[PDB]
């Protein structure tokens, strides 16, 4: 087998991200960073949402992006994205520091290499 | 439309889990006129 | 514009002139491929063209794509309907021969077949002239020489077969070995029974999926096709689920023999009653896999899995398949001096199919059992 530990990596990377980064983000039991610039006025893991999220490395540039708002049924989605989300009502925003176990994973996919810290600007517009 | 079936029983779709079934296809509408071979049919062993 | 190419390289490779028994290495290797390129502006001279490249003209296969876009020669059409498409096929049939006994001919191929084609819409940015593909998609075609003959001789009906139960259990550790590729060790891996994802109530749709694979990671259950795959292929193919490949493609065929032992004559059988003696043995399986497509639903969206809560397959296929043959099994071909002639011959096949529409393992077997007696009673009176 070719399994490789990136947890520790992930950890650093993120934390070194909110240093340079005047960003003050709160963290999870499962690694997971995220910071709540509103709130809005609770999604279940069986419930339907709709995000203007933004998705980008830590070097800035964007591998997934949604400009206008996409439904998805929030258990199909990335783990990170799965702690995330309830976290908030509809209308405000979140801004996820996901790391590669609670996203794409040790191998990744095409367009994000495994692992690969992840960072998603999340707005929750409706949770119809 | 409400039939989609990745919304299947979700919030306000017209179809709900039996859906999926043979035997309860009917019940698995949750609008009201609903007929057996206009508005969908079921097939038990369909060839692709 | 189009394009395409023929190559073929026969090689016959003779080893002549402990391994010095190889005899001749017969290897042949044909690539096609074209290339279609549509909405391509310019025209051509009179005795004709080089405006793309060079290379293009005779079939280089290299990309011209961007390069076309940058010299702003292709359409500036935004909304053109026309697919660039790309086409690719390989033929590989090595081919040996073996001389371990003297009276023994061994006769060895290796086979491996691949098509691929690629089809992209695309536009061309008004500003910065550069080439946008829009929604890339691939099919395509997979067959190579393989050998399962280790569960060829396993008892197999519908009351019991040994490879089938070693498929349902090779599940568990190929779902194992998936998630700590995917899951790299760091984290506990998540998995259907724990706490953080507990089995829901009967009301909850998914509530039968979580009961129906209680300790599989919450990624790789047991109809995954990435997780079913190699276990169907170790299970059938009598490797060990902990250390064979989970790929779905393989490099190295293996090769399928062919024996013929005429060699009983020089033992005892010259004066032994017998005239002649012979025995073969033909052994060739193949793994096959009839289509596979790159999926739109792999992309780089958050969603991951899929309705049954699978992760999503970057390679998707309907069906594989396991095609095993012993033509024949064993062929006892004699004589006797009393002109007794016997051709004795036993067939075998397997014809496995799994479908991954409804994760069904369809199984086909074939046993043919051959006695030919020829005799001449001579001198008969009526």
């Amino acid at each position: 087998d070719e399994v490789k530990d990136y947890t520790a990596e992930n950890e650093k990377e993120i934390v070194d991200y909110l240093a340079q980064n005047n960003l003050t983000a709160q963290r999870t039991n499962s690694g997971l960073y995220y910071i709540i610039t509103k709130e809005g006025s609770h999604p279940t893991l069986n419930s339907n949402i709709t995000v203007i999220y933004k998705g980008y490395f830590t070097n800035g540039k964007v591998f997934d992006e949604s400009t206008e708002g996409v439904s998805y049924s929030l258990r199909t989605l990335i783990p990170g994205w799965k702690e995330g989300i309830p976290l908030l009502k509809s209308g405000g925003e979140i801004q996820l520091f996901v790391p590669a176990h609670l996203g794409y994973g040790s191998n990744g996919n095409k367009t994000v290499p495994g692992g690969a810290v992840l960072i998603f600007e999340i707005t929750l517009v409706s949770v119809n | 439309n409400k039939y989609d079936p990745a919304t299947i029983g979700q919030a306000g779709s017209f179809l709900n889990s039996n859906i999926r079934e043979i035997v309860t296809a009917k019940s698995g509408f949750n609008n009201t006129n609903v007929s057996e071979a206009t508005d969908y049919s079921v097939l038990e062993n369909a060839r692709k | 514009i189009q394009n395409s190419n023929s190559n073929t390289l026969t090689t016959t490779l003779n080893m002549n002139t402990v391994l010095t028994s190889i005899k001749n290495v017969q290897i042949n290797y044909t690539k096609n491929s074209g290339t279609v390129l549509p909405g391509y502006t310019p025209s051509v001279g009179f005795l004709g063209t080089s405006k793309p490249s060079l290379g293009f003209v005779f079939g280089s296969q290299d990309d011209v794509r961007y390069e076309a876009a940058k010299r702003g020669w292709l359409t500036t059409y935004q909304d053109f309907n026309q697919s660039f498409t790309q086409v690719s096929n390989k033929l590989l049939k090595v081919t040996a021969n073996i001389d371990l006994l003297p009276d023994l001919k061994v006769d060895l191929s290796m086979d491996r077949s691949y098509s691929e084609n690629t089809s992209e819409q695309y536009s061309v940015d008004p500003s910065t002239n550069e080439y946008k593909p829009l929604s890339p998609y691939t099919y395509g075609m997979f067959s190579i020489s393989t050998v399962m003959i280790k569960t060829a001789f396993s008892p197999s009906d519908e009351t019991q077969s040994a490879a089938f139960d070693d498929f349902r259990s090779n599940r568990l550790i190929i779902a194992n070995r998936l998630a700590e590729g995917h899951y790299g060790s760091g984290v506990a891996i998540p998995r259907y029974g724990d706490a953080n994802n507990p089995i829901p109530a009967e009301t909850d749709p998914n509530y039968a999926v979580y009961t129906a694979n209680q300790g599989y990671p919450i990624g790789y259950t047991k109809s995954n096709q990435a997780v079913l795959l190699p276990a169907f292929l170790a299970a059938y193919t009598g490797s060990d689920a902990s250390s064979s490949s989970t790929n779905i493609f393989r490099s190295f065929p293996i090769p399928n023999w062919s024996i013929k032992y005429n060699g009983l004559m020089r033992y005892k059988y010259f004066k032994d009653k017998f005239k002649r003696f012979s025995l073969q043995h033909n052994y060739r399986a193949s793994y096959t896999i009839n289509q596979f497509r790159s999926n739109f639903d792999y992309n780089s969206s958050p969603k991951v899995q899929d309705v049954n809560t699978n992760f999503y397959n970057e390679i998707i296929m309907s069906n594989v398949n396991l095609v095993e043959q012993f033509s024949p099994l064993i062929r006892m071909d004699f004589e006797l001096k009393s002109s007794l002639r016997v051709l004795s011959e036993i067939k075998k096949d397997r014809a496995l199919s799994m479908s991954f529409d409804n994760n069904l393992l369809t199984e086909v077997k074939g046993m043919e059992y051959i006695i030919g007696l020829g005799y001449r009673f001579k001198d008969v009176i009526f």
